[PDB]
């Protein structure tokens, strides 16, 4: 039984009495028997760091001649004392090493420090204040590890080292120095927090590039006060002052630009105390307004809340008459972009349980009308405060995309927040409802407009936290539409900049382990978690929802439990988004890059056949190849010896020895046709047409013996091997396959050369696979009815080039290690695809759609890329 | 101009120069004369191959022989990570296998995809 025993107090208290129980830099740590005492340090640059290691099994000694923000006094509160029997009586696996001090260890995933345990942890103590006019370089402190100095708030990148700074405030003289001409917001509190003016500091030299627009303005610091300036009519002075409690004094100009800043500054130190200082807002935090009738007297103070109460009927101050909107123009929206505005005579609304559309745990959403259009409102609950509307205020502003929802105007007398209608309705309803409109192409398209819309939001330092399909809101069903899904109810959406989020919120069941845990510090890597449980769920349409427990993950497969068709690279990034590791979960833009690729879409199946087995064959169920013969159902494998094998045609076989065969050295099949290795073309015996040997045969009669082609009684002997003028001899010297639609595409034994020839019986062209592409040789080739040509390589390659313009549409990645046969079957037409591994035998099953939705899914992509540029 | 790429036949897009031509075509004249000329023997075009191995795709031994002779690499790899022992092998070329490895050859390549020399001589007869 072992436990911590904290000595804290003022500078120069005797902290001299620790000796006696048996200036510090930092934390002293010691043993102490049993207890592992922590000495720390009373001087103020310390202070900042000094709440980080503070828990709760301590037995804190408060030494006085702030810290509380078991302890007992002792001079030089369960207990008084003035100056060891008194503390013996009063104190009377990787997470839990940490409470009891043997090392330190921090598994918040915004530290990014989960792989590393350091044992030792008087060391950190000590080497996190070595380093304290506090400015220094990379390289000062290099001579006498960096990830630690900007994650304690102790040295922020610009390296600024809050800590140590003048504390004298410099001569500041603004401009503007008349009454009428500032607005001035006053917090008092009893004290300053540990920490509380680094980590305001370090907020503040964040977003100003972002507070007016991105521009970056001109900074001061004082250790105490931070001064912005853009202009003369654009600046920002937050800092301290006296008048024996702590003030925070925010100076703006009285304009516009002065109003905004003064509205983002108060945002901005609001949700930094709701994060960080929860106990000010427990009210020991007092919000004043500075306020003049004229411009020739001292400034006089109203609260924050009885000024709320006086701007919620009308926006005029009366005694001599002040607007509000010069005094808070926080309370009433006079900092917003003014475009949204209320015009509450052009809107029409009841609030009636018939016009709900929904809830949003902070507010009721329901159909209206404003401006002679259908919308939606969101009246704000009588137990709310204009701070909640404020902070989905500040997504809704701002932020712009095709993929979050549109606000249009906002009031603060009823805190309405109108909004835009979806045309029908969300996904949740679709999900368990309209489940027969929700075709591939849809789910596709609802998955990524809702990664499009949680890459915008990660980007512009913003976390959603409520990522459930009643969240995701349909303005179509019609998959070749630009807008389709969108992203609303930022109600709990909170700033996340590189210093995590604390507070836990999300709905059970649709948020990330960590947040369930509700003592981590986590980031934005927990929407991935969510966007995994939603493409989970429009895989399996209605599904789980139709629970908290195992998200928190052990899930099952989607396909076997739920009956849904396979979806393969669907259920891959299912796998990957729902990690227990944040660090190993892609972010919201690498999701979006992995859906944006047509190869998923288009993917129908994927069957690996047992190690070990080699496919010369295949015919459509599906009849299988390899003396032996095998049997696919479209999964089931049977395999039996029957004689190798070289061709199959619907059942006849044909083997290396001159033996076909019937089940209820020939190398070519058609339908019947047989294509021995001599010449010989049977008919089946009603005639032989001997011609070395034959491989090709098409109709669309075409065929190739050799370097020749044939038609059929033998009609055109075009001989090809008259080309080696154009590429090598040894290219041109047999044919692999002969594919026919007005020319003859001729693949020939491992040549890259596709060559094309007339059926005036010339050449007419030449396809190099290797320039548009890792072996170039073409294997197979494919027709598709006036849309492209399929071309299987020697390597993983599938070339797909227009029928036309002979340009290249896409070429397929690496889905296996060699393209043995290809063909087109009826499964809904598909095209099959054989592929090896070497030896792993690898089945493919590809929607004949490919190229069509490969050029839908770009030009998709640059249509809405266009419309994010526009929007902003 | 390059009209000399032609002249062989009876660089390039591909990057086709006319050793690669002689070579392969089977003059073996023009490619002595080329030797003289200071051309290179180890040219890689797009499809990765040397006038080495299109003399041992198409089968000429005596043409493998001046070749060797001048200097060349005999274990080069294309872009399918092929030498010339596979494409000897691969086409019964017997008296151009025989000659390859008499030089320093690799008998133990393997190809991107794994396969040895005599993976291809087993294969094909
Ligand atoms: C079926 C019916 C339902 N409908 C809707 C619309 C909406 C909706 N629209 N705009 C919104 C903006 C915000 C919003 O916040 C949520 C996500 C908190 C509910 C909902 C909607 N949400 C459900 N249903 C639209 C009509 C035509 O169709
Ligand atoms: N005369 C006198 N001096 C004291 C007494 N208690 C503490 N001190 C002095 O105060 C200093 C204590 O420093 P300390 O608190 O350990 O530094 P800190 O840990 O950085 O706050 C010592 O140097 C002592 O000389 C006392 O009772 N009498």
């Amino acid at each position: 039984n072992r436990m911590k025993l904290m000595i804290v107090g003022n500078t120069g208290s005797g902290k001299t009495l620790l000796q006696q129980l048996m200036a510090t830099v930092g934390i002293d740590v010691k043993d102490w028997p049993v207890l592992n005492v922590w000495d720390f340090a009373g001087r103020e640059e310390f202070y900042s760091t000094h709440p980080h290691f503070m828990t709760q099994r301590a037995l804190y000694l408060a030494v006085y001649d702030p810290w509380l923000f078991p302890v007992i006094l002792v001079g030089t509160i369960r207990d008084y004392h003035f100056v060891r029997k008194t503390i013996i009586n009063e104190s009377l696996a990787v997470h839990f090493l940490n409470e009891s001090g043997v090392l330190l260890h921090f598994q918040d995933p915004a530290l990014q420090l989960s792989d590393l345990y350091f044992v030792e942890p008087k060391w950190l103590c000590k080497i996190m204040a070595q380093i304290l006019k506090g400015i220094i370089s990379r390289r000062d402190v290099e001579k006498f590890y960096f990830k630690l100095l900007e994650k304690f708030q102790i040295a922020l990148p610009i390296l600024l080292v809050p800590s140590s700074l003048s504390d004298h405030r410099p001569v500041i003289e603004l401009p503007h120095c008349e009454n009428s001409e500032i607005i001035i917001r006053l917090y008092e509190m009893p004290y300053f927090p540990m920490g509380f003016w680094s980590r305001l500091i370090n907020r503040l030299l964040e977003i100003s590039p972002y507070m007016l627009s991105a521009l970056r303005p001109n900074r001061m610091y004082w250790r105490q006060g931070i001064y912005l300036n853009w202009s003369p009519e654009a600046y920002c002075l937050v800092g301290s002052e006296v008048l024996p409690e702590s003030f925070l004094k925010i100076t703006v100009p009285s304009c516009r630009k002065g109003c905004i800043l003064l509205g983002q500054v108060v945002d901005h130190i609001d949700s930094l105390m709701e994060e960080w200082f929860p106990g000010l807002l427990e009210t020991l935090l007092k919000k004043w307004a500075l306020y003049s009738f004229n411009d020739g007297e001292e400034h006089q103070k109203i609260l924050l809340d009885d000024l709320m109460k006086k701007a919620e009927e009308g926006d005029l101050l009366v005694n001599l008459t002040i607007p509000i909107s010069q005094i808070a123009p926080d309370l009433i929206l006079a900092d917003l972009p003014r475009n949204i505005m209320l015009n509450n005579d052009e809107l029409e609304f009841e609030q009636a349980p018939e016009f709900l559309l929904g809830d949003g745990s902070f507010g009721s959403v329901y159909r209206a009308a404003y401006e002679g259009e259908e919308v939606a409102v969101k009246i704000f609950n009588k137990h709310t405060s204009l701070r909640l509307l404020r902070q989905e205020l500040v997504v809704l502003c701002h932020l712009h995309h095709p993929s979050l929802i549109s606000l249009l105007a906002a009031g603060i007398r009823p805190r309405m927040l109108v909004m835009e209608l979806a045309s029908k309705g969300s996904l949740d309803r679709l999900l368990q409802q309209d489940k027969a409109s929700l075709t591939r192409t849809l789910q596709h398209r609802i998955a990524l407009h809702v990664a499009d819309g949680l890459r915008y939001l990660h980007s512009a330092m913003i976390i959603y936290r409520d990522l459930k399909p009643h969240n995701v809101l349909l303005f179509t069903l019609y998959p070749n539409a630009a807008i389709i899904a969108k992203i609303a109810d930022y109600s709990i959406a909170q700033y996340c900049c590189r210093m995590g989020i604390k507070t836990s919120e999300g709905t059970p069941g649709f948020r990330a382990p960590e947040v369930a845990r509700g003592n981590v510090i986590y980031n934005q890597q927990a929407d991935v978690y969510s966007f995994g449980l939603l493409l989970y769920d429009i895989l399996t349409t209605g599904g789980r929802i139709v629970f908290d427990e195992l998200e928190i993950g052990k899930l099952p497969d989607p396909v076997k439990e739920y009956g849904c068709a396979p979806w393969p690279m669907v259920e891959k990034l299912i796998k990957q988004c729902l990690k227990e590791n944040p660090q190993e979960r892609p972010t919201s833009a690498q999701v979006f890059d992995i859906l944006n690729s047509a190869e998923l879409v288009c993917l129908t199946r994927r069957i690996l056949l047992p190690k070990n087995v080699i496919v010369e064959c295949m015919v459509a169920s599906i009849w299988l190849g390899c003396g032996q013969l095998s049997f696919l159902d479209l999964e089931g494998y049977t395999s039996e010896e029957v004689a190798r094998i070289l061709c199959l045609a619907l059942i006849v076989s044909g083997t290396q020895s001159g033996t076909l065969l019937v089940i209820n050295s020939v190398t070519c099949l058609y339908c019947l046709l047989v294509g021995t290795a001599d010449g010989k073309l049977a008919i089946f015996p009603l005639k032989i047409l001997n011609i070395t040997p034959l491989m090709c045969l098409s109709e669309s009669m075409w065929g190739g013996c050799g370097t020749k082609i044939f038609s059929f009684t033998i009609q055109k002997l075009i001989e090809t091997r008259t080309s080696q003028l154009f590429s090598y001899a040894a290219f041109s010297d047999n044919i692999i396959t002969v594919v026919v639609d007005t020319a003859l595409y001729i693949a020939k034994q491992n040549s890259p050369v596709v060559e094309v020839w007339d059926k005036t019986e010339k050449l007419c062209g030449l396809i190099d696979c290797v320039h548009f592409l890792y072996s170039g040789r073409v294997k197979t080739l494919c027709l598709q009815k006036n849309t492209a040509l399929w071309i299987g390589t020697g390597g993983g390659h599938i070339l797909l080039l227009d029928l036309s313009t002979r340009r290249l549409i896409r070429v397929i990645y690496n889905f296996c290690n060699s393209v043995r046969v290809m063909m087109t079957a009826q499964l809904k037409n598909v095209m099959l695809v054989l592929g090896y591994n070497r030896i792993q035998s690898c089945l493919t099953v590809w929607d004949i759609n490919l190229p069509h939705e490969v050029q839908n899914l770009e030009k998709h992509i640059e249509v809405r890329k266009e419309l994010a540029e526009k929007m902003r | 101009g390059k009209k000399l790429l032609e002249a062989a036949r009876a660089t390039d897009e591909a990057g086709v120069t006319p050793l690669h031509l002689a070579a392969d075509s089977g003059h073996l004249e023009i490619v002595e004369v080329l030797l003289k000329t200071g051309a290179d023997v180890n040219a890689w075009d797009h499809y990765g191959f040397t006038p080495l191995h299109l003399a041992a795709h198409v089968g000429h031994l005596e043409i493998v022989e001046v070749l060797l002779k001048a200097g060349a690499d005999v274990n080069a790899q294309d872009h399918a990570g092929w030498t010339p022992l596979h494409l000897a092998a691969l086409y019964g070329h017997l008296e151009i296998v025989e000659v390859l490895l008499k030089h320093g050859a690799d008998v133990n390549a393997q190809d991107m995809w794994g396969e040895t020399p005599f993976d291809l001589a087993i294969d094909n007869g």
